[PDB]
């Protein structure tokens, strides 16, 4: 009634962060800046910080949020354990959870469903990586994982292939990738798939470069989603085949301005280090604000929506949460990260992953992956 | 005289008012108070809280109720999501968390106030490799339940990188118990060597359908990860000529143990058996008690969540638990100081002879397999 208030949980640091807090502000100002006749309630994004990926800290945070009377809870973007706690408590109170980051709990299908997710599903990534491999005629491949959780993210991929030196091997880091890379070279395997965070992926590629495995005979596929902000100085060559993904639609009317803003924020904190480019999570946060506002306003056109304080100690729910879930799944939005739509289960669909390729200076798009 | 209070959290059960864990917990506390050699001057008491299965949010509240009440350790719950919620709380307030069931222990997790009596699944997996290499298998097919991830079998998935092995991964339907479609696929592909990663309940039902499809014959050899394999009814199969092999951690050859299994006795599954899940809870109360005898001065404090600071005896008490040694129902018990997990332990190798399931060797991590 009084206003669309939504909460956002940020595990982002303030200094040299990913720009999540600023991205939320930008969407809020862009939307509130558009005056309409008739006029409409102002958008508000209450911000709560998370110091650690702790289920224990997160439960306390949700308990501070419920009394505020919010329409959705966004994030966190990089705390899988906290994100599942947010999903559960959101399900109980029937306040939608807008997922913008990895969540690696199932969750069980037969629990309360109060979610949509702007982040690609594990199955989507495994399909995209398979499709690239299919493009090479399913070479012998080795998988290099930072942590064991890659068997969970890439479950669909791994169980589709026979596991052996000739087909698909799996190797994990202990933390020096040189041993692994030599074993892969001794197998004469050409195609390597790297599942890790930006910095570890950079480390595997640097050690491969030293072993001469970075020529044109090798093809790397990085599953990291921050592939565009991963800068490989003095590693990539004219010969190199290092493929990865990106969700950004650079032809979005607000993209250029979005990057200028995050560029300056980065300078006024980290004059020491150079600006890598926009993190995917910042962009998703921005799109999330638009998705929620869009659904709530469509709901308000055919119902009177009211929010009240809830509590962790009370069995109360938000009566309108269930309707808002319907209107959230019906959203069709064109954001910084491409087309946002959802299927009956709350997963993102009818979107694309741009398949990029590193070159000595910049990238080249060599095709895309769809869902339809 | 003196009294020390444990707290236990147990899931509600369809079977009756008290599940196997809870009955074993009480059974153990009673035995220890009746015993004069062990905890002679201490009398164990406890507070029990129950939660719905899959209710992680209720597990937080109940754990916090117990810490507010004053306890020295918290045993349970069993389901992973709730176990993780309680583990997080126990770590924050510095009170030991005693686990008896396996759960996915996330990599980037840094909780240190917990211990697990379930045999690390990586060690179990190495024991399964040892069986595979012994039987000289070149090809094998791993079947796992959706419920548990691929993650716990990671040692198996990595094996084809180091040994001449070809591994096919097949998933059990999550929506049903019927697996005939899967059995058909295997029978089709001549998949005669198989590893089943699933509970003994699900194994009983799977062998039943395997019998109805002529797959219980001299051609097939089945290896099972369940430690409750011996508690299966193998009458229907013991003449078909099929080979079955697995492990047992219940030290039933020890006479002091057998008598306790007997007191405890007072689908495809037999009766008059104590499950490993119940035996482990019984051993948890004992191994923790060994630590309480080395720390007679402690006194539970009423800790409040999100307010108080860690228990002032916690850090010491948790150290003693991780250093504890106990000879229990499940053989010798010892934890790894580096991760609080039970990575070192003894197994018996059991196999289907014409007479029934019998012992045919042993195994431990240090000296490997020892067939007899
Ligand atoms: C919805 O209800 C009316 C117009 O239908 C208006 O007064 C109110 O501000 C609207 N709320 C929102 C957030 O759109
Ligand atoms: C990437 O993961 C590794 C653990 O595998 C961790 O040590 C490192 O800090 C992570 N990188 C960042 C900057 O998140
Ligand atoms: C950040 O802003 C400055 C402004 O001139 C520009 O030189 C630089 O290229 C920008 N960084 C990126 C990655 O766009
Ligand atoms: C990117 O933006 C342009 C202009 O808004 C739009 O026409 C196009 O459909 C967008 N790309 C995708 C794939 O969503
Ligand atoms: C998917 O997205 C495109 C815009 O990129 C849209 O034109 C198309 O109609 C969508 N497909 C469906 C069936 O929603
Ligand atoms: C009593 O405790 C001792 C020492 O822990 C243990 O070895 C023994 O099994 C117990 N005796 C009986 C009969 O309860
Ligand atoms: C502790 O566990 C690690 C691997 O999980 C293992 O390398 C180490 O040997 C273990 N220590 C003991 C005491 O078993
Ligand atoms: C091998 O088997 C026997 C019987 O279980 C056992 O006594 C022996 O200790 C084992 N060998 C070693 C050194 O582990
Ligand atoms: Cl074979």
């Amino acid at each position: 009634l009084s206003s669309l208030r939504m909460a956002a949980i940020l595990d982002d640091q303030t200094v040299c962060g990913r720009g999540e807090r600023l991205a939320l502000a930008l969407a809020r100002e862009q939307i509130n800046g558009i005056i309409e006749v008739p006029a409409k309630a102002r958008v508000e994004v209450d911000i709560f910080e998370l110091q650690r990926d702790s289920q224990y800290e997160t439960t306390d945070t949700m308990c501070q949020i419920l009394p505020k009377g919010v329409v959705s809870v966004l994030g966190p973007s990089s705390s899988p354990a906290s994100a599942s706690t947010v999903s559960h408590i959101c399900g109980e109170k029937e306040i939608p959870h807008i997922k913008v980051g990895p969540e690696e709990t199932p969750r069980l299908q037969y629990l309360r469903f109060a979610s949509v997710s702007l982040y690609p599903s594990n199955e989507d990534v495994s399909l995209a990586v398979s499709r690239i491999l299919k493009s090479f005629n399913y070479p012998s491949a080795s998988l290099i994982c930072a942590k064991a959780e890659c068997l969970l993210r890439l479950e669909e991929l791994v169980r589709g292939f026979l596991i052996s030196k000739e087909t698909l091997s799996v190797r994990m880091l202990d933390r020096d990738p040189t041993p692994l890379l030599k074993e892969i070279r001794d197998d004469k395997v050409s195609t390597i798939i790297i599942d890790a965070n930006a910095s570890i992926s950079h480390l595997v590629l640097r050690k491969a470069s030293e072993l001469g495995m970075t020529s044109a005979f090798y093809k790397y596929i990085l599953t990291t989603m921050d592939f565009p902000i991963l800068h490989l100085d003095g590693i990539v060559e004219d010969s190199s085949n290092i493929l990865g993904f990106s969700m950004f639609n650079t032809s979005h009317p607000f993209y250029p301005e979005f990057v200028r803003s995050l560029n300056m924020s980065w300078r006024e904190n980290c004059e020491a280090s150079t600006y890598p480019g926009p993190a995917l999570s910042a962009a998703l946060m921005f799109d999330a604000v638009h998705v929620v506002v869009s659904a709530v306003r469509e709901l308000n056109r055919s119902q009177e929506i009211g929010v009240k304080p809830l509590a962790c100690t009370s069995a109360n729910i938000w009566p309108h949460g269930t309707s808002l879930m319907n209107y959230l799944r019906m959203v069709e939005y064109d954001g910084l990260t491409g087309r946002v739509e959802f299927n009956s289960k709350g997963q993102r669909t009818n979107y694309t992953l741009r398949i990029l390729e590193k070159s000595r200076q910049g990238h080249r798009e060599i095709g895309v992956w769809y869902s339809n | 005289t003196h009294v020390l209070r444990f707290g236990g959290i147990f899931e509600y059960v369809e079977s009756g008012p008290m599940g196997a864990e809870e009955l074993a917990f009480r059974f153990a506390v009673n035995t220890i108070n009746r015993n004069r050699t062990l905890l002679p001057n201490t009398t164990l008491t406890y507070d029990t809280q129950k939660i719905n299965l899959y209710d992680s949010f209720e597990a937080s509240k109940k754990a916090c109720d117990q810490l507010s009440l004053g306890v020295a350790a918290i045993f349970g719950p069993s389901h992973s999501s709730s176990a993780n919620a309680v583990q997080s709380i126990c770590n924050a307030l510095g009170v030991p968390h005693i686990q008896t069931r396996w759960k996915h222990q996330v990599s980037d997790n840094k909780d240190s106030f917990y211990v697990s009596l379930y045999p690390d699944f990586s060690s179990l997996s190495r024991a399964i490799l040892d069986l595979v290499q012994f039987f000289k298998w070149k090809t094998v097919t791993v079947v796992y339940d959706d419920s548990t991830g691929l993650i716990r079998l990671q040692e198996l998935i990595k094996a084809p990188s180091r040994y001449n092995l070809r591994l096919k991964i097949r998933q059990l339907p999550a929506d049903t118990k019927d697996a005939k479609p899967l059995l058909k696929e295997m029978k089709r592909g001549k998949e005669f060597h198989v590893i089943f990663d699933c509970s003994h309940e699900m194994a009983a039902g799977i062998l039943k359908q395997a019998l109805n499809m002529s797959m219980m014959t001299e051609y097939y050899h089945y290896i099972f990860t369940t430690l409750d394999l011996f508690a299966l009814d193998v009458e229907p199969y013991r003449y078909s000529g099929v080979n079955m092999t697995g492990f047992r951690i219940l030290n039933t050859e020890n006479t002091q143990v057998s008598s306790i299994i007997e007191k405890w006795s007072m689908s495809g599954l037999l009766d008059g058996f104590m499950t490993t899940d119940a035996a482990l809870m019984y051993d948890a109360v004992h191994v923790v008690s060994v630590a309480v005898q080395q720390f007679p001065q402690m006194t539970v404090s009423s800790l409040q969540c999100n307010r108080h600071k860690p228990w002032r005896f916690g850090t010491r008490f948790m150290s003693l638990i991780k250093e504890a040694h106990w000879e229990g129902l499940t053989g010798r018990i010892t934890f790894n100081k580096t991760n609080g997990l039970r990575t070192d332990f003894d197994l018996d190798v059991i196999s289907l002879k014409e007479e029934g399931l019998e012992k045919i060797g042993t195994w431990d991590p240090a000296s490997g397999l020892n067939m007899t």
